[PDB]
């Protein structure tokens, strides 16, 4: 039954008793499920340290991946760009989950193609989908550009992305000076941001190979801004502040800033600005190029070094308090500006607050998850905090990042009990946080239903999840959010002290129980 | 509102389209015409999407794992592949269950193999042997494995039959192999039927021979509802307020033994008929059990179901139907006359997938508002059919509807609400227009039932009367 | 006992088993303490209707109020201009808690100077004490200006404080020319705004009234703009953003953003940038003056539109959409300068965001509390967002003030369950929250102990509390938020969604119990 006047949603109308019985009903008379002995037994079977083994002795079985395919990075690379449209070669079910994944996490529409292969594209190789599909974009929604990747269906049939976009402009179905750039993006090797890696390579390569001739390093006095797979408005907007501030003329390449985030004016803009092809074309005539996620970036790493004759710097990711002043030491280096008073300052107020809040900061220990550089800053960001990552988790890691990882947590006393883990998922994870509880554990969305276990084995034993990373589902408007320079670090300290205070609060909120310690001031 | 308004809309759409393009989608695009059941209405479905054209239909894959064989909580579905689709599809539908997740229930969790170079190079059954092995050893307490193949299992040939049936023998276990790679079909509906022909081939069966499960002359079985949001539960209680007794529930909080248990039911409704009428249809042939469709969409149609199932049964059943109907009759009369004159006389545009355009309009109807619009992803001619009876004179449908034509079309109707997917639904936000999604409910729900219409109709009136809706312009702009 | 591994403070040592044994074995032998169930019966009784009247038929007893003195607004106010130090002539426990007030809000040095008047100086006048402490406060800390309030032991004995700064300087203690303006602040009298508001027109007032025969209203083609008591620096900072984005002349007068966000460098500045004298003595020459708060600025407004001869203009807070709306249009007619475009494009995101959470903001039920300015824009915003505001309080509210908010509320169908209370403390809140229970109640820290009462009446009765206001003491940086402007409310909207899905996902976490509405999706 309802009531008007308080109308109940799935929580809590199917708490009522009617519900409650007629649940019961059905487990105990169809459902034929084990006794809750059985499931409790195996429930605290799971919880214990050779469920953990058994668990880490997996090779075959992915259970809870953290990573995702190739195109979809590339979908983000090409949306960086003015008036270019996604166009993924192949089935039309991965463009499908693509555009929903991105809705999900940025709340605003995103906009990509496919060419809807089929069973007869499978068998003769989509050459007519890719003519097709070429035409009908650029008539339908008149890109100035199409950046073109592809799906692994199209990968394992071998399909020639250069020589079908070329047929396409031999047979007049699109002029032949459209710009198409295009990128082999096989989703059965490295993870999404391989993709954005790839993408931005196709597109660099595509706008500069053959022009190489007249371009001259340093000639328009800019650096060039590399950012990668990035799901936060905020750090674009701070790389672009931190840039202007500095007096330092800048391109930053794939800049999807303005169409993830278009006004609602009672107006859609399929196309909001993006990195012109003007600036893809005068890149090469930079100062230098920097890679601000150098760890998924080699094949563009590469490129820009022996096409552009770019001396990348080794630079890490901006995060935190010693790299970001590393990153703005090598600007200034690079650009001959010296660093202004005003970022000085704002150093000087993130070091006020981590002074401020190092009491509660210290000794605390973290269970991490999310892409390399990422969480690289993270953990690094973290030492600088006085605190422990116990467990450190990256699905798509390699060796040599592990080392970097190892290196870093080495040089500092806060590593100690720390452990990197490549190639692990998050029931890998469960089992580490349950074997070895952590305080928090820091990542997407998907660490929710850790969290949910860890509550279920006793109110003492959940470790609360933390919201940094890419995808956040459960929370509105946190991709606004900054993780790079000053302004993420002040970010992330406060996410992480206010986290810690609220379970402080929480723990403490019992009367004549634990409400002794529930202070007004902390 | 005039019919030749919008033919002259539809050849307006049409005129950016390429010559072939143009003379595919115009074949899509139709004016309803009641009384009129058959493909000659201008409208053609389940064909090849034109390429390049931003459609919003899924894959055999999304149609197989995360529709039919998804909500079932005591089973592993293992995405055979790489990572990628099954990651996407993780937690994406909003099928409720009850369970302990990890240890006897598996819904919400993502159990793939993973893909390398390597495992397409050299083929992936070895592999997916040894996933089985460590699936049983770390998950002892699920009562069954399918797997669900993606695009490059299919292109690489290789056998998952063999090894589901090796290791189902070897294991004394459930595994049912799932052909349902992307690029097969041209959208979800082939997901459907490939997925229902393997619960026919390897699951309906296997309680054939048995004769333990005592049968009662009041035994029916939901079909085709995966309680989005507890919509099969919010229906299920009505049901048993009748006197029956649902013995199977497919799929949404199901387990593969009510699967079982479903061939020794008396009558099956069928709630989804685009998904379920194969299996529907196959039950009927081989185990001769009648199977009925029902909707439990606003209280009109909550009503005419429940007399309609009652109506089946001996005169007890429908005794105790009217005696449901006139114990929710106040709940919905108050709920009614709270939220009509908030909603009365506002139109209604809709884009859902196989039949939720059509069965939806009963219940805005009931709350005073009108449907000027509607379309399917990848329904049948059969929908097409069911629905030209539930659509008003003169309104427009769409098969398949591209990014430009919906745009267009929505531009021009200009609908007081919008009901769709998430991928439009940004959209529409910004075009200043209100839109409810209606494929998880906006994560309320459920909509089902009489509880289902209080939760739709508040739903309703609290999108559609929203201040922000009156806030799109900035005051110093004209 | 302690283990040297893991080293266990007040919480959780105090649950241990010795512990717990002495504690009851201390209150059972020498407490006389109530036995429990009485405890219960009045503790749920505190929970009613009965008590609830009798709680509100108070009239001399206050419990748990929520507003300070005069003179703490007063010290606030002074801090905002350039090397002004904050002098209160009385008694030095009142600048000892005015300090640690401010401290513990802001987590910076708060520096204020008081003549320490004692039994003596109360019995014969402290003409003695003003002369010796200003002399002393010159020489020690040399400030441009010493901007003089007062404590209650002051105010009740009549000290002339005109006088006595004109005997100081006519003494020779300080220098003819020093400027020290000085200002009346009975503690019984108002609360801190009204300090606030003293302290700003006795400096208007010391600056510009005899200056008036030379000044011509829109010389410098400015617009003066007061803040009022603001306790987030994020305000201040958006403020003048938006007016220098929109190309306005603008002179903000006190200003104490640089010097409540010093960085921390190794070098301690007790003046950093504010209102200078300059600004102060040209702010009649402005085109006019815009109040940010008029609900406490009402003598600085009579004091500017008599003497200054500017046409304040009769705006709100720009809290919200419309009401900042409101505020841009105006500063463009008054200025001349059109609104420029990336104003209108964060209107529209902030509409943008609006429109992505309404579903989840829509029909939620919230008390709050805090100044009246404040007070009033959050229940625009509110209204806006289409919550509904049931419980509004405001201890130091008028009649005048509480018209204008039930008139906001009559005006939007979402005010119809909304009541007013002037005058009423954080235990009528309490009664309040326990009868007429909303969803959440937006405050200062002073609310976590009405939400630990209603946790004891049951997990199904807490109202969690969502920190907006002042003062904030259990969190750390939560001064640097937003609230003005579309910054503001962006910052709002998204505290509000977030701590309301963070109670979601609380309450649905329960497995086999409520995880089925555990939703990765929201
Ligand atoms: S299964 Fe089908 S698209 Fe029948 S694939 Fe789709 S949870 Fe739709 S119109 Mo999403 S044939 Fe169900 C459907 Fe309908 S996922 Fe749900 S809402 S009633
Ligand atoms: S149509 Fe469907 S969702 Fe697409 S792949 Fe094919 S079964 Fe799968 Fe998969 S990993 Fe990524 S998302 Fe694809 S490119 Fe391959
Ligand atoms: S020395 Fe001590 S703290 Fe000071 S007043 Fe005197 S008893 Fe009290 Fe009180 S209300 Fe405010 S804080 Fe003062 S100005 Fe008066
Ligand atoms: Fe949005
Ligand atoms: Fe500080």
């Amino acid at each position: 039954s309802q009531q008007v006047d308080k109308i109940k949603a799935s929580y809590p109308l199917f708490l009522d008793q009617d519900y409650k019985d007629m649940l019961a009903k059905k487990r105990d008379g169809f459902e034929e499920k084990y006794p809750q002995d059985k499931i409790d037994e195996v429930f605290q079977w799971t919880t214990t340290k050779e469920y953990q083994e058994l668990n880490f002795q997996r090779e075959a079985l992915t259970v809870n991946p953290a990573k995702a395919c190739q195109p979809l990075g590339a979908v983000l690379c090409a949306l960086g760009f003015e008036k270019t449209m996604p166009y993924v070669h192949g089935s039309q079910g991965c463009v499908a989950y693509f555009r929903s994944y991105f809705n999900r996490h940025f709340r605003e529409p995103v906009s990509c193609v496919s060419d809807s292969m089929t069973e007869d594209a499978a068998v003769f190789g989509g050459q007519q989908n890719m003519k097709d599909g070429l035409q009908n974009c650029k008539a339908t929604y008149k890109p100035d550009m199409i950046a073109v990747s592809t799906t692994c269906m199209a990968e394992v049939i071998g399909d020639d992305l250069n020589a079908f976009i070329n047929n396409s402009k031999k047979e007049g179905f699109i002029p032949d000076e459209f710009p198409v750039p295009f990128a082999h993006t096989p989703s059965f090797v490295g993870s999404h941001v391989t993709g954005w890696d790839n993408m931005f390579e196709g597109i660099a390569r595509y706008f500069t190979l053959k022009s190489m001739d007249d371009k001259v390093v340093g000639s328009n006095k800019k650096i060039n801004i590399v950012p990668g797979f990035e799901t936060y408005l905020g750090n674009f907007r701070v790389i672009k502040r931190m840039l202007s501030e500095m007096g330092v003329g800048y391109s930053l390449l794939s800049d999807p800033e303005e169409v993830l985030d278009t006004p609602a004016d009672g107006q859609f803009r399929m196309y909001a600005g993006g990195t012109t092809q003007e600036e893809m074309k005068d890149a090469p005539n930079a100062l230098n190029t920097v890679l601000l996620q150098p760890w998924h970036l080699e094949k563009t790493k590469k490129f820009v070094e022996g096409t552009w004759k770019h001396e990348v710097p080794k630079l890490n990711i901006p995060m935190g308090l010693d790299w970001t002043d590393e990153f703005l030491m090598k600007v200034s280096e690079i650009s001959g500006q010296p660093i202004p008073a005003s970022l000085t300052k704002e150093r000087g107020r993130l070091v006020d607050m981590m002074t401020d809040s190092h009491t509660w900061l210290h000794g605390k220990r973290f269970a991490l998850w999310g892409d390399p550089d990422f969480v690289m800053g993270l953990v690094k960001f973290l030492l600088e905090l006085g605190c422990e990552p116990v467990h450190i988790l990256c699905h798509n890691g390699n060796k040599r990042w592990k080392k970097a990882v190892d290196a870093i947590l080495a040089a500092s006393p806060y590593g100690k009990n720390a452990t990197v883990y490549i190639g692990k998922d998050l029931w890998h994870l469960r089992s580490l946080v349950f074997t070895d509880k952590p305080d928090f554990m820091i990542g997407n969305s998907y660490g929710k239903f850790i969290q949910r276990d860890t509550l279920h084995k006793g109110k003492e034993f959940e470790v609360p999840l933390i919201r940094i990373g890419f995808p956040i589902f459960d929370r509105h408007h946190l991709h606004r959010s900054t993780t790079l320079g000053y302004e993420g670090a002040m970010q992330i300290l406060t996410t992480l002290v206010n986290s810690i205070l609220e379970r402080l609060d929480e723990e403490t909120r019992g009367m004549q129980a634990t409400d002794y310690n529930h202070d007004l001031v902390r | 509102m005039s019919r030749e308004e919008v033919e002259s809309l539809i050849q307006e759409v049409l005129e950016v389209y390429p010559e072939k393009a143009r003379k595919d989608r115009n074949k899509h695009l139709a004016v309803n015409d009641p009384a009129v059941t058959q493909s000659k209405k201008c409208i053609i479905s389940n064909k090849k999407s034109q390429p390049g054209l931003m459609t919003i239909r899924g894959c055999a894959y999304a149609g197989s794992k995360g529709v039919v064989w998804g909500p079932i909580k005591d089973m592993i579905h293992i995405s055979h592949g790489p990572v990628g689709c099954g990651q996407y599809s993780r937690a994406g539908r909003r099928n409720y269950y009850i369970g302990t997740t990890g240890v006897n229930a598996f819904v919400t969790m993502n159990f793939t193999s993973d893909f390398q170079e390597k495992d397409i190079v050299f083929g992936g059954d070895k592999k997916l042997a040894k996933l089985i092995d460590e699936v049983e050893t770390l998950f002892p307490l699920n009562k069954g494995i399918s797997v669900q193949s993606e695009c490059p299992i299919g292109l690489i040939g290789d056998d998952i039959e063999s090894v589901s049936k090796v290791k189902g023998a070897e294991l004394s276990k459930t595994i049912v192999p799932v052909r349902c790679e992307g690029f097969r079909g041209v959208s979800q509906s082939l997901g459907h039927h490939i997925a229902n022909d393997a619960v026919r081939d390897w699951v309906l069966g296997k309680r054939d021979e048995d004769t333990t499960f005592a049968s009662t002359p009041y035994d029916v079985a939901i079909i085709g509802d995966y309680n989005i949001g507890g919509d099969a539960w919010s229906s299920r209680i009505l049901l048993e307020e009748m006197g029956l007794r649902c013995v199977a529930q497919w799929s949404g909080d199901g387990s593969i033994s009510e699967i079982e248990l479903t061939p020794k039911v008396k009558l099956n409704l069928v709630h989804c008929y685009r998904s379920m009428n194969y299996i529907s249809r196959h039950m009927e042939e081989k185990y001769g059990i009648p199977w009925m469709e029902y909707n439990f969409f606003g209280p009109t149609k909550t009503i005419e179901s429940l007399r309609a199932i009652a109506a089946k049964f001996d005169e007890s059943i429908q005794k105790k139907c009217e005696e449901v109907i006139a114990k929710y009759k106040p709940e919905w009369e108050a709920v009614v006359a709270k939220y009509r004159p908030r909603l009365e006389g506002k139109r209604v545009m809709l884009y859902i997938g196989g039949l939720r355009p059509r069965h939806v309009i009963g219940a805005y109807e009931d709350l005073g508002m009108e449907v000027v619009g509607t379309g399917y992803e990848f329904a049948h001619n059969d929908d097409y059919d069911r629905t030209m009876k539930e659509m008003g004179d003169s309104t427009l449908l769409y098969d398949d509807v591209t990014g430009y034509e919906f745009e267009e079309f929505v531009k021009r109707i200009k609908p007081d609400l919008i009901g769709s997917g998430i991928k439009e639904k940004f959209i529409f936000q910004k075009m200043g227009i209100p839109f409810r999604e209606m494929h998880s409910w906006d994560y309320s729900g459920p909509y089902h039932g009489f509880d289902g219409f209080a939760i739709f109709a508040r739903d309703m009136d609290m999108t559609l009367n929203n201040p922000c809706w009156k806030k799109l312009q900035a005051p110093w702009e004209a």
